[PDB]
């Protein structure tokens, strides 16, 4: 996430946006509110940054 | 021990320093920087004077920094090496100072001239102000101040209130206590006490004064209120007169007009006052209405 | 060399939040801009122009 | 112990000081900064002073500072070194001064002269007023005023109300206790006062003047009528006179035209109006008719 | 106590004194400033004669 500002030719990093990856995705409990919760078959959330 | 509690001795005063501070190792809560151009300033001339000159054009965002003033006591008699309290408060958008710590901090007087220096870890309460916190033993006093004591023959007792009938109290107790002509009166706040030259005999005759205990006389009438907190205060000295009131939605346990008797203690105008069943806000407007009529003998005082 | 002299009265309710006042605020302002070198003697009449620009009759 | 509750004494008297101040340590509940420069006008004064230079051109946009009037009283007899409390009042756009702490502060007279110099820590209630707050002992007195007590032989006891039988009575109960040329009555105002020339001997007689005790002869019938905060107020010598009343939806308990029985003490004034079955809203309106009619015998006063 | 109560005495009168001022300290129930520029310039006389010129 990098943001522009005023009298800055060099955009500045403001952080990585880290997505979370499961080994079975068919298997998280859906709470509602679109969120989805791991379960005992989905357990282990493994963070990444995007692309690896 | 009630002369200690009602005077002071002259040239045993306290004196207030202030100064200017960074804090450090907040989580996050700290200045934003960009609205206070003096904390990243100031940690600039701090880290040049540490020895790392940061470029002039660059971009600081910082978190976990705080601009803070520091304020202090400097107490009576202050000796280099002693040890005070400080008080730390955040200047500018700040959003905590719970885990801070207070660097190196001149604090200066009315004159310019630095004091003491403050440097320590806060505590903050954690309802509870988050802007603002105390260091114990925080400051440690650099400079001493010159003073007159143990020079002359005469020091005064100034009372915390003015009165000519507790001024010639407590000269009497110094007369009855010590000799003749120990102690005389200058006015209704001052009472002048002669001495031996030098500094343990003053030490000695203060310490004899100070615990002395003396009888405190009645005091004037006085009703304090507090609007702004919803409070009223009477003394013991406040008294009723017999006269009639009345307000909106409050009426005789019947009609509006309740009488109220004339009160000469304060447990008979507590009473009084409570037959009329009044909120204390109702209370404030009774009361100053009975004072513009004459039935409140009492100084109505509204802090 | 040029100098550039000021003088006057001024009172303190006039100055500004940054240690400055206008020099229409000051009472009795003397301001004076004046040079030397052959500079300042190029703009100074000869003494018989002057003399006759003050004794001519027309 | 009337004399002191009737009386003031001539020279003693209470001042007023005012200043103006900054207060940090607010929980983003300071002044906005953008409304208000002369809040970031003189915080950078106070970095000047202190030795930080913010750039002119910069924009300060702070949470945790207001700016602030601080008023105290400055009590006779002062002397420097003693405290006084001072009243802090944020003066624009300002949300809270609860946890908040006043920083150094000039107390100016009316001759625009430093009296006292305020620093401490705010008290705030928190239906209670967040702007306003109070500081006990949080202003240290710096000048003291000349004065002309202990000098001459004459001293003025000046009443809080103006009445000829007050100061005649103060007058005789002076003369009675303390011989026969003690004391002169020079208006309805103010008893003078013969005293030994010094300072200690007029102390002691004002110390037995302040806690005589004078019988208060009976006032002026009055009546306070306070419309704002809708209350009425009848001193013990309010009279009555027969008289027929009328108003709006207020009936014999029958007819709208009432009987009022002439009434000599207050209680029956008390009972005669009760009978009326009137809101004290309508008891004003209904006691300025029978003042304009004539049966009120008493001075109707609107607060 | 009834001619106290009927008449009053020659030169013994009240008399009525007016000012103006400014009243500091509310909950954001004071004037709007915008609609009254003398609050304003009161304020800043206030501030001018104890030492600060906005």
């Amino acid at each position: 996430v990098s943001v522009t500002q005023q009298g800055q030719a060099a955009p500045v990093q403001v952080g990585q946006l880290n997505l979370t990856t499961f080994m079975n995705d068919t298997g998280l409990e859906s709470i509602g509110e679109n969120l989805y919760i791991e379960t005992q078959s989905s357990g282990a959330p493994n963070e990444s940054t995007p692309g690896l | 021990e009630r002369i200690r509690d009602l005077t002071s001795v002259q040239g045993v005063r306290e004196n207030s320093l202030i100064g200017y501070g960074l804090v450090v190792g907040l989580d996050g809560t700290g200045d934003q920087t960009t609205q206070t151009p003096f904390t990243t300033q100031t940690l600039n001339n701090m880290l040049s004077q540490l020895g790392i000159t940061v470029p002039t054009g660059t971009n600081m965002q910082l978190k976990n920094v705080a601009a803070v003033m520091v304020t202090a006591s400097y107490p009576p008699f202050a000796r280099q090496g002693q040890t005070i309290d400080v008080v730390v408060s955040s200047m500018g958008n700040a959003k905590s100072l719970r885990g801070g710590t207070l660097l190196m901090t001149p604090l200066k007087g009315v004159d310019s001239q630095v004091y003491a220096l403050a440097q320590g870890n806060i505590l903050v309460g954690g309802v509870n102000q988050l802007n603002g916190g105390r260091i114990t033993n925080g400051a440690i006093i650099e400079r001493e101040l010159p003073t007159q004591f143990g020079a002359g023959n005469t020091i005064n007792l100034q009372l915390n209130d003015e009165d000519f009938t507790m001024a010639q109290q407590i000269t009497d107790a110094i007369n009855r206590a010590r000799g003749y002509g120990s102690a005389t009166a200058l006015d209704a706040r001052t009472v002048q006490v002669r001495v031996p030259s030098g500094n343990s005999s003053q030490v000695r005759f203060l310490a004899d004064i100070q615990n002395m205990e003396v009888n405190v006389t009645p005091q004037d009438a006085k009703v304090v209120i507090n609007s702004r907190t919803g409070s009223v205060v009477m003394n013991r000295e406040v008294t009723l007169d017999s006269c009639a009131v009345a307000q909106g939605n409050l009426s005789v346990t019947g009609g509006s007009l309740q009488s109220v008797r004339s009160s000469a203690n304060l447990n008979s105008v507590v009473r009084a006052l409570n037959a009329l069943g009044a909120t204390p806000m109702d209370l404030m407007s009774i009361l100053q209405s009975m004072q513009s009529a004459g039935c409140l003998r009492a100084k109505l005082e509204i802090i | 060399t040029e100098f550039i002299r000021f003088s006057g009265v001024v009172n303190p309710r006039t100055i500004s939040g940054s240690n400055s006042v206008p020099s229409t605020q000051v009472a009795d302002a003397r301001i004076e801009y004046v040079g030397n070198g052959y500079i300042n003697e190029a703009q100074n009449m000869g003494w018989l122009q002057r003399f006759f620009l003050n004794l001519s009759p027309m």
